[PDB]
RNA sequence: GAGGGGAGUGAAAAAGAACCUGAAACCGUGUACGUACAAGCAGUGGGAGCACGCUUAGGCGUGUGACUGCGUACCUUUUGUA
RNA sequence: CCGACUAAUGUUGAAAAAUUAGCGGAUGACUUGUGGCUGGGGGUGAAAGGCCAAUCAAACCGGGAGAUAGCUGGUUCUCCC
RNA sequence: GUCGAGUCGGCCUGCGCGGAAGAUGUAACGGGGCUAA
RNA sequence: GAAUACCAAGGCGCUUGAGAGAACUCGGGUGAAGGAACUAGGCAAAAUGGUGCCGUAACUUCGGGAGAAGGCACGCUGAUAU
RNA sequence: GACCUGCACGAAUGGCGUAAUGAUGGCCAGGCUGUCUCCACCCGAGACUCAGUGAAAUUGAACUCGCUGUGAAGAUGCAGUG
RNA sequence: UAACAGGCUGAUACCGCCCAAGAGUUCAUAUCGACGGCGGUGUUUGGCACCUCGAUGUCGGCUCAUCACAUCCUGGGGCUGAAGUAGGUCCCAAGGGUAUGGCUGUUCGCCAUUUAAAGUGGUACGCGAGCUGGGUUUAGAACGUCGUGAGACAGUUCGGUCCCUAUCUGCCGUGGGCGCUGGAGAACUGAGGGGGGCUGCUCCUAGUACGAGAGGACCGGAGUGGACGCAUCACUGGUGUUCGGGUUGUCAUGCCAAUGGCACUGCCCGGUAGCUAAAUGCGGAAGAGAUAAGUGCUGAAAGCAUCUAAGCACGAAACUUGCCCCGAGAUGAGUUCUCCCUGACCCUGAUCAUUUUUUUGAUCAAGGGUCCUGAAGGAACGUUGAAGACGACGACGUUGAUAGGCCGGGUGUGUAAGCGCAGCGAUGCGUUGAGCUAACCGGUACUAAUGAACCGUGAGGCUUAACCU
């Protein structure tokens, strides 16, 4: 419906960089610890992207301090301050859920030369 | 519940429905008019009309897509060589359904489905 | 599960009080051939809304 | 306080500056036109009857058209009534818009819930299923017992059993008013409201407050 | 075609071969009356109204049965059975 | 091919013992076709009173026979004392 | 020592009061109702 | 491999159909997190599953136990070798 | 696994052991899972609607409500009442 | 004429009360109460043999409950041997709430760990024409034991067929008929009915009141949870055999290339709409009235005293409302707004005006049948829907976006085919984020929603009253 598309368009970020599944991205998110607000980086491989307008999302996987963690970011949320692609990955699927069963060398993603 | 869902099961499984409507689209293209049950004619619209739309653009790839559907090179040839040209300026609605009473064997509601310029 | 008493002819009729068929309220007349037909159906002679749609 | 008739456009979200996402139902509240004022002397109670939207002319019958014409108001798609409070007065033909909620913090929304058709006891009443295995014979989602024995020798009235579910009036109470948009005839309330997209909604200031 | 309507035979075809007589259960069509605020062995006592018909023009006869008193089948077996 | 451990179904069945998914034996004390022999207080039984024509702590058919039944049921028109 | 008409606590007896909580529904007058009905 | 999958020769669609796309039953597919907490009992379901090689405990009647357990490789193309 | 207090073991109607074997009985663990927490969705065959065909058990007769009481002592049929 | 369940009974059982020896420093009665006494329930163990032996399925689990109150929690209160905190005991109170596991067929119980609490009973020890079938209680077998033996044992052990398509009542839903007094389309009122009603923890008040200290509140306020319920799909996800792709075997389309069929959707990886929970919004209340136990004011009978007799005030999750849903078959059938119908008559009667009890014209009817008329609206038919088993309900029918198609987009999959280049080749690379894309969004009359026809009528009873003439 046009009404809701208007309401969503007014809210959408206009500076979202292009990225693809398999890319390594760094997401800067606001973290409030008291009256202190600061930026914390979450860097990992994009294993899923949901293209849904204002409701678009993407999932980033990383191994952190010995533990695998996934964060599903809401793309247009003000919690997300900036997104930057650190490395272009070459994969063929849209969804990289198979990486959940890979570690180390078996988890490597070929760089996308382009 | 079947909210917003499309498509008739027609008391068949999906592979049977697919084969049946491949055959029936072939028959309608061949004869330009067939008699079937009303629900089947209404479902058949959704199969035959996109085939004619595809046939509007003649290319190797489109002929191969038409063959993957239909599996009949006589049907594909008629599509691209005659029906696409015949319907080149018609925006949809290449078929017409005409209700024609009830079947003797089973009181099934019946209809003719024909190409509009037959 | 089965009746303990034989239902009466009266109860049988009361149940069938909803079984009566409904006649077609009105037949339509083709504007060209003048023959009667079911509304929105073709005529016996292949006419619909004045047009000879089906031959033979 | 009176309310307004709107339409369920759908749901979306509002992102706030501090990173909260507020789920909102978007309600289109076009101008509500007063078609009849009812008073104690003539009707036994105080109320306004309103209309909203529009209806195709050949779909309006002569009785309904005469009723609209007496108000001097174009035909809407239906008629709804709101009871009047003591300090509340309105005139026939008056237009009431969504700025009525400009200062209202919370609203009650009434719609016709989606229709689930004939529902089993598991879906309709949250009955538990019996064993999927362990010998269960044909009795996996069935209700179980429906009573006692010879005493009382009957099933009690109101026994929970399978039947029609949904497609009924439902009220959700005290929803936050997120935004009133007079220019676009929009009310955004936090959270879900009854009914499918496009269906009519009745919005009134929250009774609990 | 089955089946039927006539025509004809015959004392008779409502003796037509699914055939003398043609009962009852059971199932229909027609007409009269009753019946959609009313609780139970369905009748019985009381009883209005309606329809049809009667040689005295009067009530009566036939059918129905609003409403109302009373009223828990039959057999068997039992101390005793709705 | 011969079986029949478990479950679901079926239970006025598709079937008076099955179907489906699984299951055991599968060169042997194996399994099968044709024909033969053993007969009812009798047969046969790697023994369950198992089997002996959908019948088994004594087969089936006919006869004694209308066994007997201190038991159950039922017992038909009327009125008067 | 203070007020001016009774005061006290035993007995016998008529009628009542408490003691008195149960399971589908009033539900321990047949009902309505009754201070006599 | 007389298993199994798809086919040939050949033979068939099983003698009611048409719609719809509720509960519930039957036969199946998949399932977040958990993982026997179910239950009389893991009933049912899920799972394992091939070949080659490496490797394999107690115990033993010296045959076994044992395919114990556990693990690695596995398609296609080219060369060695038109 | 022990103890021995064997109600009421015990030596071919065998005692005690025993590798292997078992669609045998009990207990435990890994794996695995809709068995379960707690169910959701889906694909099919019925169920539902139309056309054709067309059963059954049962059945004293029925104008076949609740409640409290009564009563061959657990009532649609009795009383009162709703 | 026994076993189950019912019935009668209530010794027994469970609960309540009376007397008060005594315990309790003192002090019978805060708490407990000896020796005895009196009741209630139907509730255990029983008694009886009235119902059922031409059959009333009997343990436990599961599912689903419903009622009582002798109350487990939460609520209100009196006394206390009640400082506080926390208890004891009794009274009121049935609104709502009221564990998961290990063992065992268990119920129970014990045990582990929860909880505000893990209530006690009735309901054929509720519930097998709802499930199970572990136990009891057939036929096989064995042990111990008894018996000469066949066999036997509320001793044990291993194994061991649970049928019914619902006529009636009842119950959950959903239509059809007629009625409600001319017909019709809507909006209502609200008699009456149903739902809902639980509660933790943390912080503040306050380390205050209390207390030697240890500890540690009432009253009131704030937040955030468990369980439960309703709605919804924006988000996070499941499903997604109707979308895209990878891949094994085989068969075919002449072959290559490219495709299709079959193998559980062959096996898989993703995934649109919808449906949905694990996802996320919301709810229980406040307030009001009348009260329970309880507390009182004023106040005599009875010069005192006395909450009570007259009068007056407080007082709880119970009651009546407040909140949500149904609701005029509420036959007591209600109200409001709007819309529509303004013929010839005959037959015959009713009245009248005329008569000669009979008759000669006019007007009008809760008769009847024909003629003309056919409205408002409805139904039907068609295209249909997040509406739906069917009916029903909603949208739309050319003066049209109802459905299909079509166009644009989105989404998903993930760089099609063809051609070219590199490589001996598998394959890689370019064209190319390509191709394809369901149920989605925005649009669009191309197709199908036909002119008609059908139903429904023509001013709507009597009386009386208030008015208008
Ligand atoms: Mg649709
Ligand atoms: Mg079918
Ligand atoms: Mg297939
Ligand atoms: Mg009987
Ligand atoms: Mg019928
Ligand atoms: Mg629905
Ligand atoms: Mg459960
Ligand atoms: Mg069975
Ligand atoms: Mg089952
Ligand atoms: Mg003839
Ligand atoms: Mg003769
Ligand atoms: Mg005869
Ligand atoms: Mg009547
Ligand atoms: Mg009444
Ligand atoms: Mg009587
Ligand atoms: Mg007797
Ligand atoms: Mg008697
Ligand atoms: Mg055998
Ligand atoms: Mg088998
Ligand atoms: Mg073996
Ligand atoms: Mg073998
Ligand atoms: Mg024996
Ligand atoms: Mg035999
Ligand atoms: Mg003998
Ligand atoms: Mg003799
Ligand atoms: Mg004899
Ligand atoms: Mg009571
Ligand atoms: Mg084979
Ligand atoms: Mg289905
Ligand atoms: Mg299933
Ligand atoms: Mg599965
Ligand atoms: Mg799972
Ligand atoms: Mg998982
Ligand atoms: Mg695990
Ligand atoms: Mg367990
Ligand atoms: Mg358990
Ligand atoms: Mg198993
Ligand atoms: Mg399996
Ligand atoms: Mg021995
Ligand atoms: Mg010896
Ligand atoms: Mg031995
Ligand atoms: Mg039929
Ligand atoms: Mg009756
Ligand atoms: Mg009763
Ligand atoms: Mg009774
Ligand atoms: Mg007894
Ligand atoms: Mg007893
Ligand atoms: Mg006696
Ligand atoms: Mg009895
Ligand atoms: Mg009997
Ligand atoms: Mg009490
Ligand atoms: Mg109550
Ligand atoms: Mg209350
Ligand atoms: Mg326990
Ligand atoms: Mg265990
Ligand atoms: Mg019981
Ligand atoms: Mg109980
Ligand atoms: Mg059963
Ligand atoms: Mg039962
Ligand atoms: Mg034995
Ligand atoms: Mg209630
Ligand atoms: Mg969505
Ligand atoms: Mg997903
Ligand atoms: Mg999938
Ligand atoms: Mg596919
Ligand atoms: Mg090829
Ligand atoms: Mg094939
Ligand atoms: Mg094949
Ligand atoms: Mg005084
Ligand atoms: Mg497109
Ligand atoms: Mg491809």
């Amino acid at each position: 419906s046009n009404i809701i598309k208007q309401l969503e368009q007014e809210q959408m970020k206009q500076d979202v960089p292009s990225f693809r599944p398999g890319d390594t991205v760094e997401v800067k998110v606001w973290v409030v610890e008291g009256s202190k607000k600061r930026l914390q980086a979450f860097e990992g491989v994009v294993i899923a992207i949901r293209n849904r307008g204002l409701h678009s999302a993407f999932t980033v996987r990383k191994i952190s301090n010995g533990e695998g963690v996934e964060r599903v970011f809401q793309t247009h949320s003000p919690v997300v301050d900036s997104i930057s692609v650190k490395r272009r990955g070459a994969v063929r699927k849209a969804k990289l859920y198979y990486l959940r069963e890979r570690t180390g060398k078996a988890a490597r993603i070929k760089e996308r030369l382009n | 519940m079947r909210h917003r869902k499309s498509g008739r099961q027609l008391n068949r499984n999906s592979s049977h429905r697919q084969a049946m409507f491949r055959n029936m689209a072939g028959s309608l293209v061949r004869h330009e008019i067939i008699k079937t049950t009303l629900p089947k004619a209404k479902e058949l619209r959704r199969v035959v009309e996109p085939l004619i739309t595809l046939a509007k653009t003649d290319s190797v790839a489109n002929r191969r897509l038409a063959f993957a559907r239909t599996r009949d090179n006589e049907i594909v040839a008629k599509l691209f060589n005659e029906l696409g040209p015949r319907f080149a300026s018609r925006a949809g609605g290449y078929t017409r359904i005409l209700k024609c009473g009830f079947r003797a064997g089973d009181n099934a509601p019946m209809a003719y489905i024909e190409l509009v310029d037959r | 599960a089965v009746q303990q008493n034989k239902p009466t002819r009266s109860k049988r009729g009361m149940r069938r009080s909803h079984d009566a068929l409904t006649a077609v309220t009105s037949l339509s007349v083709d504007k060209t051939s003048g023959e009667k037909h079911l509304r929105h159906h073709i005529t016996a002679d292949g006419y619909y809304r004045g047009r000879k749609v089906i031959a033979k | 306080m009176i309310g307004l008739v709107g339409k369920k456009v759908g749901m979306t979200r509002i992102f706030t500056e501090d990173g909260v996402s507020i789920p909102v139902t978007v309600i289109e509240v076009e101008a509500n036109r007063v078609t009849q004022v009812k008073d104690l002397a003539n009707d036994g109670y105080r109320a306004i009857q309103v209309t909203t939207g529009a209806k195709k002319a050949n779909r309006v019958t002569k009785p309904e058209a005469g009723h609209f014409a007496k108000a001097g108001v174009e035909a809407g798609r239906g008629l709804w009534e709101f009871r009047l409070a003591e300090g509340e007065e309105f005139t026939v033909g008056q237009s009431i818009s969504v700025e009525l909620f400009a200062d209202v913090k919370k609203v009650d929304v009434t719609g016709t819930s989606k229709g689930k058709g004939f529902a089993g006891t598991v879906k309709r009443w949250n009955f538990r299923t019996q064993d999927a295995t362990h010998g269960n014979s044909l009795s996996h989602r069935v209700p179980g017992s429906i009573g006692q024995n010879q005493t009382p020798g009957k099933v009690f009235k109101g026994k929970k059993m399978a039947g029609q579910m949904g497609n009924e009036r439902v009220t959700v109470q005290s929803l936050d008013v997120v935004r009133v948009d007079a220019e676009r005839n929009l009310l955004l309330v936090k959270g879900a409201v009854p009914g499918a997209t496009g269906s009519d909604l009745i919005v009134k200031p929250a009774v609990k407050a």
